[PDB]
């Protein structure tokens, strides 16, 4: 049992792949090192401390959503710059990936189909005694919100803006400022707020 | 159980619009190039469906240049096949039909001068369906 | 439980390590705790053999069985040698509201044993009406639940919760009102039956063996020669009942190497093993008795393939440290010794007891992994003849059957690396004669041993 | 951005919705845009001379077109989009559907995406 | 020994659901791309399991244009064997069978007209066991 | 590194573990560190205000996925490596093995090593 | 309406039914209530909830639960759908979550701003004497129950109506097992037969025919255990 799942963030979307990676799924994994060849003792090979960007290709095809939508979702993601998520069940990989080349093909039977050749690019993300800063922070909220009764604005910007003390960025924007009321401390159910970027 | 088969007595063909009686032996095939293409989940191999091909065979005994004279222009055959048992026939037509090769001679001892002529069609219609 | 999320955390101790184990051994261990009179079987978990006998390091049984799993052994058959004289602790609670204090609830341990055990029941703070009922081992706590008054809910609440598998309750009478407070009252009366054992109660513990089927048989680090004896006549009719039990002792502490020698000359049976040298573990001497558990808890887990020729032991010292010289006459003399090599205890050669007449071939037996090999070959031989022996047709076609059957057993063994060569025929002298109710077949094998020694010359 | 609102036109009736006080009924930034989004669907390009070539669309001059089927919805497809894209509020148009109900007389939906129907990232350090 | 075979006269075919009687000829082979590697320490070449494809051969006489009309179109075929002189039958089922090329024409002389299909099958299931 | 210890907490029980001093009862560096990875086990991720997006696990969450019982798998490892390898004294989780015992009720294990697990080479010039 | 439902299920229709307790009714009664009756159609809603600012009663939150389980058909199941609703009404601690669990109540939880129902259960919880465990959930008496209709719809086409030969029992067995694939073929289901009731067909006739048949769903995933090595 082998499957596909792509889920994207920024797109509250979950493809999943109707048809398996035919020929084979491969992935490769090479150590950084590079030589280094001393007088009158020949090479030697020297650890470089990071990691590598390694690739995940392979190649489908989108029987008769309808393959043109599909092809165009996506077309659409490989200009995302936000990561997509990808899960492969019997093959054992589980990571943030995104698409560096996607291609589409008909031919000529099979007019209806379309073949599929993609490939994924092992994704990292640049963050620029105390627990360590290692989870990726691939979570997304929906840019309007609706003030619950138990919502304060400092709690508004703790749970969707980050910090917590981020609020008055929240209540800056000319449309805060008028669906709120003067006061930033009192606040109402069911207005619409607008999170900043 | 009924006897309700056809033989090549009933066959009729019609080369160009014209009965060419004197053919005692034709078939046509329309295949496909199915690709055969096998998936990393399923032990099972897919095969998926490619364009269609006309190929038809048709020889028989020499009565006058029809098909030497003919040369390589297009044409159409239409052959019917009429159920004498009970009433019904099978009509088909080869849409475009040209020659891969002239049979420009053949002759061997005292046999009969026989002809064979093979080529490809690109479509056909199906005129009736017994 | 609910639908959800539930997690737990355990020490890597904890997980099951007891897949991949081999073998098979037996003890009649002395025990302050746990069923009395019968073979019980351990899959290899300390926590199964502290809960089932204690963990009292003074009685020989949770010495001797942590020491045997420390060997690797699949399943440790363990039997709880008694003198007699057992008593279980008990402990009679009695009723308030009745002036005479009546009798109504007896307790008692699950298991005959000795240990203090005891009872503290004190009247519940939140409310008078039910009390708690805390149950002690010594002055540590062990279990604690509050009960409504009525003495039914007493005794099945007792009887209920998880933590008592070490006590059971008894209704004796009933009555109205809650049992009188009451602090640390020992069952009394209990015993653990391990004073003064009697040589003759090691017989029951063997008969009581016999039914059950293991690969060795080790006593219980007493180097009585009596019992010494006894088992090794014992362990004889055994294999002439075809039982090949492979037996492990030890001479006594104050044996010098002379007597050990002697010992070990004067029974030289190639299923007899003696220990030669006592060792330290966690800072306790054991005796050479002693250390024959865990020397033969390591033989039965290594099982075929392996071999105990330079098995780096658990023990930390040992005593007396031989020279060469006295290595040679120690092995020489059927002695099983550990030596002391570079902070580590090694076993040296393997051997056994059978070390007088190596006179052929018979030099192959003087070694344990060897005889292993044959014994195991020879009990599933015979647990392939019991499937056969009056239930198959004797004919052509069902002595191939059983001569393909064996056959793929060797080849089993083959796919092992155990055997180098091996062939098994028809032995057509005894099949001239044969009958319905017992075939006969010949065969022999090349064992692939373990590398031992090696030479080196250095041309310079 | 700050983008502004703008007055109802009920296109239904071809006429500004006004209040009872006579003033003409104000909308919202949102409103506003709809509007001016089915006023420039409305609007044919080139042929107005108020409006630059941004502004309008092309769709009634595809009608006597004679590319085929799927060529008009492909070409239907860019018109709308291009023409709705122009507007800053705009984030993405599409989702097409067609349906020939009749024979030569068509019926088409579209789905058009704001900037504030966007997804946004939770993260700070 | 015993006399228990069976003949192709219990043969029972049902292509689409409906009895196909006049078919006197069936063959299918599930067959597997076996990869067959040499090892560097063993004598002996190993070989691999692969991915099975299913290949079918249907010919027989022809009555209707019944396969002519049918063209590519998926399609499942139930083989029926069952044992006459003891009870019990053989069931099989393609599970999804497509056609390689249409017999669009096939005849000769007098010759009753043969009708020949072959085909590709992707999977199977096993109804029956004797 | 310098680590510190913690109280215990007895999550059978909910409450801390307290001396008969009344003090609760003080605990090791690693036995701290043993707590903490299953507090942060069993707490949710961005939904407890207090903590900031690193603290917690998504596994709750994972229970009413559409996802299959191998990418759930998956998943779970995932959410359980990340959750736990935040804590400076981890150097590798893994090891991971399921059962699912019943149809659709399951149970898993997983190793911790610690950054004490490490094996130190034995050279000097 | 409990009568009614049971009348219902003897003439064939097998109607689920979605009850809710009265709003002054409090734990105890709901779970008098849920074991009072605990028929497998019938289910309990055993707290309140507000939404858009307005409270609603169990019986009124009985709809939307009923709604609910009926659109996640066959596939789909509530053990731990998020519910549009906002706030619950009582709030219950574990022990009391068990105790209206194990009494056949459906309840639904408060969890970090998300109302979600628990367990999928219904009113039957009393017995549960080993394979009617399954019984006790909603989505495996949808499954049983789209089944029986599904069988039926079948049914009535034939009754009668089809000569009662061994080709037209043939015919109906093929047509219920290939029903059966188009269920495997969603993954609703592990393994299915269908098979001859031998023992009924030895006395039916032209009216009727008698089939047997049995199989194992595939259950949404509840629960985790882990245990942590270190």
């Amino acid at each position: 049992v082998i499957d596909i799942y792509l889920k994207n963030e920024k797109e509250k979307i979950d493809f999943h792949f109707p048809v398996n990676p035919q020929d084979s799924l491969s992935i490769k994994k090479e150590k950084r090192f590079e030589t280094v060849d001393i007088v009158n003792l020949g090479e030697f090979d020297i650890k470089k401390e990071g990691e590598k960007i390694r690739e995940i290709s392979f190649k489908t095809f989108l029987p008769n959503k309808n393959p043109i939508e599909v092809v165009a979702m996506l077309e659409k993601w490989v200009d995302q710059a936000e990561p997509l998520r990808l899960i492969i069940t019997g093959f054992g990989y589980n990571g943030l990936v995104t698409i560096s080349s996607f291609s589409n093909t008909q031919t000529a039977g099979r007019e209806e189909d379309r073949d599929i050749e993609i490939t994924f690019r092992t994704y990292r993300e640049l963050k620029i005694t105390d627990l360590k800063d290692n989870r990726p922070n691939t979570q997304t909220k929906s840019k309007i919100y609706t003030v619950k009764a138990s919502d304060t604005l400092y709690k508004i910007a703790k749970n969707l803006l980050g910090k917590g003390s981020r609020w008055p960025e929240i209540y800056n924007i000319p449309e805060n400022k008028k669906v709120i009321g003067k006061n930033p401390n009192i606040i109402k159910k069911g207005k619409l707020v607008i999170p900043s970027k | 159980e009924e006897a309700s088969f056809l033989n090549g007595s009933d066959v009729v063909i019609l080369i160009d619009g014209v009965e060419e009686l004197y053919m005692e032996e034709i078939k046509a095939d329309f295949e496909q190039d199915e690709q055969s293409i096998k998936l990393l989940g399923c032990q099972n191999e897919i095969s998926r469906v490619g364009t269609t091909k006309g190929s038809f065979s048709l020889n028989g005994y020499k009565t006058d240049s029809k098909f030497a004279k003919l040369g390589f222009r297009s044409f159409e055959i239409i052959y019917n096949l009429s159920n004498s048992e009970t009433l019904g026939y099978e009509s088909i037509r080869l849409k475009n039909c040209r020659l891969k090769k002239l049979p420009l001679i053949n002759s061997k001892a005292g046999e009969i001068v026989k002809i064979e002529v093979e080529g490809s069609f690109r479509g056909y219609d199906l005129l009736n369906e017994l | 439980e609910i639908p959800g999320f539930y997690n737990r955390f355990k020490a890597q101790a904890e997980k099951a390590a007891a897949t991949g184990l081999k073998g098979r051994l037996a003890m009649p261990i002395r025990a302050n705790w746990g069923d009395v009179g019968k073979v019980v079987t351990i899959k290899n978990d300390l926590r199964q053999l502290k809960n089932l006998f204690g963990d009292d390091m003074n009685y020989s049984a949770f010495k001797l069985g942590k020491l045997a799993l420390l060997g690797n052994v699949k399943e440790l058959l363990l039997y709880r040698l008694v003198d007699g004289n057992q008593k279980k602790g008990t402990l009679t609670l009695k009723d308030t509201t009745e002036n005479s204090a009546k009798d109504v609830i007896k307790l008692e341990t699950k298991y005959p044993t000795a240990r203090n055990f005891n009872v503290t029941i004190k009247s519940n703070l939140v409310d008078s009406d039910k009390k708690d009922f805390i149950f002690f081992e010594n002055t540590k706590q062990l279990f604690s639940s509050s009960i409504k008054g009525t003495i039914d809910e007493i005794v099945l609440e007792i009887n209920s919760n998880l933590d008592n598998e070490y006590v059971i309750a008894t209704k004796v009478a009933d009555s109205d009102t809650i049992l009188a407070n009451v602090v640390n009252q020992a069952l009394e009366g209990g015993n653990d039956g391990c004073t003064s054992i009697t040589n003759e109660s090691y017989l029951k513990a063997l008969e009581e063996f016999e039914r059950y089927s293991f690969d060795s048989f080790v006593l219980d680090g007493v180097a009585d020669e009596a019992l010494q004896e006894t088992t090794k006549a014992w362990v004889a009719k055994n294999k002439e009942l075809g039982k090949d039990i492979l037996l492990f002792l030890g001479g006594k502490t104050e044996d010098n190497i002379k007597q050990i020698n002697d010992k070990s000359k004067s029974f030289n049976d190639e299923n007899i093993v003696n220990v030669g040298s006592s060792a330290y573990y966690e800072n306790i001497k054991y005796t050479p008795s002693e250390v024959a558990v865990y020397i033969a808890a390591l033989s039965v887990s290594k099982g075929i393939t392996g071999s105990i020729c330079n098995a780096k032991t658990i023990f930390e010292e040992v005593e007396p440290r031989l020279s060469q010289s006295e290595v040679k006459e120690c092995l020489k003399s059927g002695t099983l010794v550990l030596d002391f090599d570079d902070g580590d205890v090694i076993i040296v050669d393997d051997v056994n007891t059978f070390k007088k007449y190596v006179d052929d071939k018979n030099e192959a037996m003087g070694y344990i992994s060897n005889i292993m090999f044959i014994n195991t070959i020879n009990k599933d031989t015979s647990l392939k003849r019991k499937e056969f022996v009056g239930k198959i047709f004797n004919d052509a076609t069902g002595q191939t059957t059983v001569i393909c059957a064996l056959k793929k057993y060797f080849e089993e063994l083959m796919s092992q690396g155990i055997i180098s060569e091996f062939n098994v025929d028809i032995d057509t002298e005894l099949q001239a004669t044969a009958k319905a109710d017992e075939f006969y077949w010949k065969w022999d094998a090349v064992k692939v041993d373990v590398m031992k020694k090696i030479y080196g010359t250095g041309y310079l | 951005l700050d983008l502004k609102g703008s007055f109802l036109f009920d296109f239904e009736k071809g006429e500004f919705v006004k209040n009872a006080d006579g003033t003409l009924k104000k909308c919202d930034k949102v409103q506003a845009y709809k509007q001016w989004c089915q006023k420039a669907i409305l609007t044919p390009r080139y042929k107005k001379a108020a409006y630059t070539n941004i502004y309008g669309s092309e769709i009634k001059d595809l009608i006597a077109s004679n590319l085929s089927q799927s060529a008009k919805e492909l070409e239907i497809t860019r018109l709308i989009k291009e023409t709705i894209l122009v507007h800053p509020y705009t984030k993405e148009v599409g989702e097409f559907s067609f349906n020939w109900l009749e024979n030569s007389r068509l019926v088409e939906y579209e789905f058009d995406v704001l900037t504030i129907d966007d997804e946004n990232i939770v993260i700070d350090g």
